[PDB]
């Protein structure tokens, strides 16, 4: 449906030395999945009766500039990753 | 100390929160003399008149701002301004408040049964969902609204179709869809009533 | 106990990974006898041919399925199906995998200095990013892609402007800019060359 994409800026003026920075970054986007994305249905042959549901899910991926990226299911988890990602084994 | 102007070692991040939850923003800056920050959203500075709850403090280089019970209408460009002598500096960043909402969920699905022509016949469920689902009765894929003969009724979140007199006409497969902007569930469940007649 | 079709306690959840790590879909399900249970992805079935590292649990009513490591390529609804004498029940959910990503950060800026004509001068930013962000430099607003005494180089994150042997017209403001997929950042020094006699 419609992802949202939020951003995030930094701007610095050092007048003593004479510097001057500034950075804008795609910081946290929200997407949609149809309701098809997850399901359940149960057929009960034996009573005669059905059951459907489906619902939309609505995910959060977050980044940063200091290699740590977030995410998950809005209104459960979010996990959280230090990049490169580091595997262990 | 040496004199240095602001920075932000890490600065805001966005954030999306839910509806009536606490939305946490926070930064780190460095500078010397320590520099006098101040926030803003969408341009105009914050104060608890304009906030009202927010709290925000700024200890060895921690600032932070907090919306106790964030509302819709909190959402926007929050920004952080950091001054000192050497220089200034400047972290924006936004907030997305969000509905709390869940896909329609039968609590209780509706169940098969058998009865004797003549009985009354409810036939109930229990269904959940934000926003409030809208719930309709189907026989055969037709859809029964409220009457005499089959008076539909909600007591809460528990929806009943009440066959007044039961027919065996009345047999069949009986269904109750929930629906709202987030999910749909249907369930479905056989109906026999019998009958004696010479 | 008893006859019952096969329903889920807990229907499988969407999961949202990054690359590389790993997923997990997990179900609590009823039913007696107990259901033959069998998991699909994109409407077929799966196996540890298929999905070479999958461990897939079922036992005490609970239904995992792991994938070690995940891979772009592993994204797609996955379904679990339980069936029994008396029917049956079927849960989807997505698997949603995240490539890793992170905006151009400057570890190290650029910082303006003053220096003797003659000077060696070196202008380094350390820069991260994934993807990789490309670097570029600038001297008064304009580009350098280096001819001459102004060597640009790198050496890993670390990129250097070097300008051999210093001359007062180099004196101007640089800027170093780093961009990617996602994001860009920009850090600015002034040089200073002072002259001689």
């Amino acid at each position: 449906m419609a992802t949202s994409e939020l951003s995030s800026e930094v701007s610095e003026e050092n007048s003593e030395r004479r510097e001057a920075f500034w950075a804008e970054w795609k910081d946290l986007t929200l997407s949609t999945r149809p309701e098809e994305g997850s399901s359940l249905h149960e057929e009960d042959t034996q009573r005669h009766e059905t059951y459907h549901q489906q619902g939309q899910s609505q995910v959060l991926v977050q980044r940063s500039p200091w290699l740590m990226m977030r995410m998950g299911i809005l209104g459960r988890g979010l996990q959280e990753y230090q990049l490169p990602y580091q595997r262990v084994l | 100390m040496t004199t240095q102007a602001p920075t932000f070692t890490q600065p805001l991040q966005s954030v999306v929160v839910l509806e009536g939850s606490t939305a946490t923003f926070e930064a780190h800056i460095s500078g010397f003399p320590v520099p006098e920050v101040s926030w803003f959203r969408d341009g105009q500075v914050i104060s608890t008149s304009t906030l009202p709850g927010v709290q925000i403090s700024f200890s060895d280089g921690r600032a932070k701002l907090t919306i106790p019970a964030v509302t819709k209408a909190n959402s926007g460009r929050y920004s952080l301004k950091a001054t000192n002598g050497s220089g200034q500096a400047t972290s924006t960043a936004e907030l997305l408040v969000k509905a709390e909402t869940a896909p329609p969920n039968f609590v209780q699905r509706l169940q098969s049964m058998t009865v004797r022509q003549g009985s009354q016949v409810r036939l109930q469920v229990r269904v959940t969902g934000i926003p409030t689902p809208v719930v309709k009765f189907y026989r055969d894929g037709a859809e029964i609204q409220s009457s005499l003969d089959f008076q539909i009724s909600q007591e809460g979140d528990l929806y009943s179709l009440l066959i007044a007199e039961a027919y065996p006409e009345d047999s069949g497969t009986y269904s109750v869809n929930a629906t709202n902007s987030v999910g749909r569930a249907t369930s479905t469940a056989e109906l026999l009533v019998q009958g004696e007649t010479r």
